[PDB]
RNA sequence: CAAGGAACUCUGCAAAUUAACCCCGUAAGUUAGCGAGAAGGGGUGCUUAUGUAAAAGUAAGCCGCAGUGAAGAACGAGGGG
RNA sequence: AGCGAAAUUCCUAGUCGGGUAAAUUCCGUCCCGCUUGAAUGGUGUAACCAUCUCUUGACUGUCUCGGCUAUAGACUCGGUG
RNA sequence: ACCUCGAUGUCGACUCAUCUCAUCCUCGAGCUGAAGCAGGUUCGAAGGGUUCGGCUGUUCGCCGAUUAAAGAGAUACGUGAGUUGGGUUCAAACCGUCGUGAGACAGGUUGGUCCCUAUCUAUUGUGCCCGUAGGAAGAUUGAAGAGUGUUGCUUCUAGUACGAGAGGACCGAAGCGAGGACACCUCUUAUGCUCCAGUUGUAGCGCCAGCUGCACCGCUGGGUAGUAACGUGUCUAUUAGAUAAACGCUGAAAGCAUCUAAGUGUGAAACUAUCUCAAAGAUUAAUCUUCCCAUUUCGCAAGAAAGUAAGAGCCGUCAAAGACGAUGACGUUGAUAGGUUACAGGUGUAAGCAUAGUGAUAUGUUGAGCUGAGUAAUACUAAUUGCUCGAGGACU
């Protein structure tokens, strides 16, 4: 369950190293984003051939939880970070690219261009 | 309206996989064939209910005058008596079993007592805030909060009746509603209930017709394991 | 009217159990095929990788398996007898404990286990 | 905190009320006869038919 | 407040269990308290079970609970025990040991218990 | 004490990290003395053999999630009054 | 002369730049400095400080958010009081 | 300047909130310079909700990102016998300014002791006594009450209604959530001080091996039962009645008109119920069922001497319970607790022996050994052969 200011890592090819978590969208005291919720974040660790800036604020996707999550079935999905992906306001992803696995939970919210654009869903 | 009860013992709790890929927890609940000990209409009473009889025991362990009136309704002697409003439509003396009462997967409300837990304090109780533990503190950190209401004589000057403080928690009835019953097994006479039932193990439970969806039945089916020996 | 909780329990669980349910011990690499459900058919997905532990008595028999991906690992938790679900045991290997944590601590050519168990 | 007002001698004794004794339940010895607190050895050490103790 | 005592910590708990058990193991009685005397009981009854076969394993085991008396030291305790008293209790279906209540005590009036084998 | 890691608060108060020995490496500034244990890293267990007055060390092998396996050992960088 | 929104600036949370998603605090600079200023010394300054102030890495129950365990109390019994 | 100077602790923050409506959101309606969407204003409505941060001691305030919304106030500008002391306002020190000076400044800055074991009442829980007019054991009705009531997004309806176009519905249905609440431990985690294993130092068991004491439970990795959420189940619906604003139909006073005067309707998260809990000390003390009392004499009758039962209590073993009472199970005609047996779960192949190696160590016996609370049988041990209280219901 990441939270309220959490540095996490991006996985895509946007020059973005670590990523800061402003608000959990949403609802009024969202407490926690599970895998396939949206956040507004702000770039914190950048790179100089990047599109994104250090000090935007701009709005992601978690893909990845530490923490993990437990489907219907009653597996339980567990990653070792948290990691958003850059998504665009008609929720298509901002990098080329997608580094590392991504989870199923994207498809139920939409989000089919992050899946077809990711190396491996699981 | 038409109500439908009995009441069983909770045994544990353990779950199942059905079709649609889904894993429910289920509550196990070990159902004893009910006696009808008693009907009280509406004209002869002013009220109508259905009183039975349950947990049967033998005749030495019971007391006489709860000896005497089972002799003399004819009824089998047993320790626990209680009844269930608008409950009508069962002879006197008839054996009634959850699968005459509840469908496959209906949904039906439980109400048990809850586990006790003695003498908590506020927070643990009401759902309040702790104190600050650092930063310099106090020697009340659980601290139940300010019961003021005001101070002087044009204001109250008194805790308000029914405050939230510290006190007795656990050993209360309770109902969780809409719990949808499934599966039957009448050779071990043996109630599966989706969800968590409140009470200990071995406690006493009622199961009702819920009121929030009477007619409705949700239909459940489990899954056939295919796995093929080696 | 003695009640044994536990055989009436063991029964829910039977009406359920499957009845290969081939063994593994802690370290050892297995492949599990998730029978995942579309609209229509089934993708038999693979999920090859090395256990972490095994607990549970009954129907609640689970299992922890740990795969790397792009050298990302990820760790996915199984139940036993669960349907559209096939465990299948590649290899066994040597471990001195029941719930190997150090492994989600020790990454690269210190996270191989040694083959035979007893 | 302290009492404004000083207890009087009936509000005392309404509190005392509570504080009476109980009178130990006491039955007699099989053997010997004198009185002894209910399920506990006599002072023989004798308890039922076994002797537990050596005679006091 | 601080500075306060160590307390029936669970090594001194241990160890009460422990000096008691060697004592009416030496002896045959014990004069105890009625709360001390319900804990030693289940820690008896299971050496004295355990000390049936009277193997080398065995010995071991019972020497994690033995301790020196003035009757016997750790070594004729173990021959007592294996050679004197676990022979008598051969084929008796547990409870081996009896705890009955006596009077309380003058200065304390705790309930008291002697804790004896059954013959 | 799981996930997050100062979001708490007047203030990282308090608590937490580091901690012994040995081997590498160590900047700006300066009154050239310092800064400096700067910063940043690595090794430590047991056995055999070689080493010595004793070592330290060196080579091979073995075990454990972890080897000053427990106790006692410095948190750091930058700017300003 | 030097320094200057200062332990000094009332107006004032002064203008601008930097630090932050966002900065009455901080750093640099600007100067109508109401009322700075040269042995009640002025301006700089390496090292040092259980000094004050600000940013930051690791770190953690400070916090989101509370939960569990063990003692000594509290609570029950006997004695003093 | 009326109370208080033989003492009413004063800002802000934290915890807990309660109340009012002059309503921020949700709900209903009239008008619109209301095409639709989105608005503006007024009326009705207080059931619920009404965010997190940066700077400042701050209230306030500006800014950032969300939300359906980030409402206005009162309660000693609520709340220090509840917490803090950052600010103000003690003694210390310095700057600017005033004073010849000691000193001063709603000018600035650094530092700087916040006590009390609750008698009454109020409140949250839990008991004893007595009453309920014979006693006791059960099952009820419900007078008077308490608790919850928040809402968003997507899809369909439907690119339909409207609109040159752009854009874009009311009504209704389905799915998925946030917050809050109740319960539970199958799953995921946290804890799990008489559990298992690994392991260091030292002192002991005369030595090796193997154990014990101590070193935060010595440390480390797991972990039974129990306790919990970060976990998963459920609720946060619906309906009926009487209505507020508003709209009416039929209708005159006032031949027209007119919602009203008679009569008859519609109408909101507000009210009364439906939902959950508790409830006959409700002294206005209720109802039903079952069981036990129904002696011999003397005289005096809700009189005596003895004499008659259901049941309850004392004591013991306890835990579905629990501060202590109480609640619940059992007390030899018994499975209440311990022990034994078997098993589950947990830990991870025990000691010893044999082989291999020069040795540390590995391999086989061996999924072995061990195990606090867990499951079920088994009277082996402890619940003794005991004591006390307790009934004839006045009359109308
Ligand atoms: O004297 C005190 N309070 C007095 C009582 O007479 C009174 O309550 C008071 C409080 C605050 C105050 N003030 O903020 O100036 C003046 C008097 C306390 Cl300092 Cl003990
Ligand atoms: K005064
Ligand atoms: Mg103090
Ligand atoms: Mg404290
Ligand atoms: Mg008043
Ligand atoms: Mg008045
Ligand atoms: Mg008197
Ligand atoms: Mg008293
Ligand atoms: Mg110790
Ligand atoms: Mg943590
Ligand atoms: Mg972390
Ligand atoms: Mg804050
Ligand atoms: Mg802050
Ligand atoms: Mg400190
Ligand atoms: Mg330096
Ligand atoms: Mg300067
Ligand atoms: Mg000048
Ligand atoms: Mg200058
Ligand atoms: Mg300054
Ligand atoms: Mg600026
Ligand atoms: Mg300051
Ligand atoms: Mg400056
Ligand atoms: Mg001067
Ligand atoms: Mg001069
Ligand atoms: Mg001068
Ligand atoms: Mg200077
Ligand atoms: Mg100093
Ligand atoms: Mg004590
Ligand atoms: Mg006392
Ligand atoms: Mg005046
Ligand atoms: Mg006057
Ligand atoms: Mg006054
Ligand atoms: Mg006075
Ligand atoms: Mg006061
Ligand atoms: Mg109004
Ligand atoms: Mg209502
Ligand atoms: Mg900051
Ligand atoms: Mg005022
Ligand atoms: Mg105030
Ligand atoms: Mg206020
Ligand atoms: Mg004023
Ligand atoms: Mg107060
Ligand atoms: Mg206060
Ligand atoms: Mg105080
Ligand atoms: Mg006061
Ligand atoms: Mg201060
Ligand atoms: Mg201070
Ligand atoms: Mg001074
Ligand atoms: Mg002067
Ligand atoms: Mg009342
Ligand atoms: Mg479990
Ligand atoms: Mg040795
Ligand atoms: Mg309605
Ligand atoms: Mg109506
Ligand atoms: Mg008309
Ligand atoms: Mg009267
Ligand atoms: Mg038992
Ligand atoms: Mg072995
Ligand atoms: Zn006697």
């Amino acid at each position: 369950m990441v939270s309220f200011m959490t540095r996490l890592n991006v996985a895509d090819n946007t020059g973005a190293k670590q990523v800061g978590i402003i608000k959990v969208l949403g609802s009024t005291r969202k407490r926690y984003a599970f895998l396939g919720d949206v956040v507004v974040v702000s770039v914190k660790d950048a790179i100089p051939s990047g599109m994104v800036k250090k000090g935007q604020v701009l709005r992601a996707v978690i893909v990845r939880t530490k923490k993990g999550q437990q489907r219907k079935d009653g597996t339980h999905l567990k990653f070792d970070d948290n990691a958003c992906v850059l998504i665009k306001e008609d929720k298509s992803p901002r990098g080329t690219r997608i580094f590392g696995p991504v989870a199923r939970e994207l498809r139920e919210r939409g989000y089919n261009k992050i899946l077809s654009l990711a190396v491996e869903v699981v | 309206m038409e109500i439908r009860g009995i009441f069983g013992v909770k045994v544990g709790m353990s779950q199942v996989f059905t079709t649609n890929n889904e894993r429910l927890p289920i509550t196990v609940i070990y159902c004893e064939p009910n006696q009808v000990a008693g009907v009280k209409t509406e004209a002869k009473d002013k009220y109508s209910a259905t009183l039975l009889s349950f947990d049967t025991v033998e005749n030495k362990k019971l007391n006489k005058p709860q000896q005497g009136f089972f002799e003399k309704n004819n009824l089998k002697p047993t320790k626990h008596l209680q009844e269930i409003r608008n409950m009508t439509g069962f002879e006197m003396g008839q054996q009634i079993t959850p699968q005459n009462l509840f469908q496959v997967g209906e949904y039906v409300d439980v109400s048990a007592i809850s586990k006790g837990r003695g003498f908590t304090g506020a927070i643990k109780r009401w759902n309040f805030k702790i104190g600050p533990l650092g930063h310099g503190a106090g020697y009340p950190h659980r601290f139940q909060g300010s019961v003021q209401a005001g101070r002087g004589g044009a204001s109250a000057q008194r805790v308000f009746k029914g405050k939230k403080m510290s006190g007795h928690y656990g050993h209360e009835k309770v109902t969780v509603q809409n719990l949808r019953i499934v599966g039957f097994d009448e050779a071990n006479m043996l109630v599966l209930v989706s969800g968590a039932i409140a009470g200990p193990e071995g406690g006493v439970v009622l199961i009702r017709t819920a009121k929030k969806k009477p007619g409705v039945v949700k239909p459940i089916e489990l899954a056939v394991q295919t796995e093929k020996a080696p | 009217k003695k009640i044994n909780k536990q055989a009436l329990i063991d029964l829910v669980e039977q009406k359920q159990l499957k009845a290969y349910v081939p063994e593994f011990s802690a370290g050892d690499e297995v492949n599990v095929a998730i029978k995942l459900k579309e609209k229509e058919k089934v993708r038999i997905q693979n999920f090859t990788g090395t256990v972490l532990r095994r607990r549970g008595k009954g129907i609640s028999e689970t299992f922890i398996v740990r795969k790397t991906t792009d050298g990302i690992p990820i760790e996915k938790n199984f139940q036993i007898h669960n349907p559209n679900i096939s465990i299948e045991l590649k290899r066994r290997g040597k471990v001195r404990r029941a719930y190997i944590s150090y492994m989600r601590e020790r990454s690269g050519k210190a996270a191989k286990i040694k083959e035979r168990k007893q | 905190a302290v009492q404004q007002r000083r207890s009087s001698k009936h509000r005392r004794d309404k509190r005392r009320s509570h504080d009476a004794l109980t009178a130990q339940a006491l039955s007699v010895c099989q053997k010997c006869g004198k009185k002894k607190l209910f399920h506990r050895v006599c002072s023989c050490g004798m308890y039922g038919d076994l002797r537990v103790k050596k005679a006091y | 407040s601080y500075i306060n005592k160590p307390g029936k910590t669970s090594a001194w708990r241990v160890m009460t269990v422990r000096q008691q058990v060697s004592a009416v193991l030496a002896y045959g009685k014990i004069e105890t308290t009625l709360k001390k005397a319900k804990n030693t009981q289940k820690r008896l009854d299971k050496l004295i079970t355990l000390a049936k076969v009277d193997n080398f394993n065995n010995r071991r085991q019972v020497k994690k609970w033995l301790l020196n008396t003035n009757l016997f030291d750790v070594d004729q305790l173990m021959d007592h025990l294996f050679s004197k008293v676990a022979p008598k209790y051969e084929k008796t279906p547990g409870g081996y040991s009896r705890v009955l209540k006596l009077g309380p005590r003058r200065g304390d009036a705790t309930e008291m218990a002697i804790l004896q084998l059954t013959d």
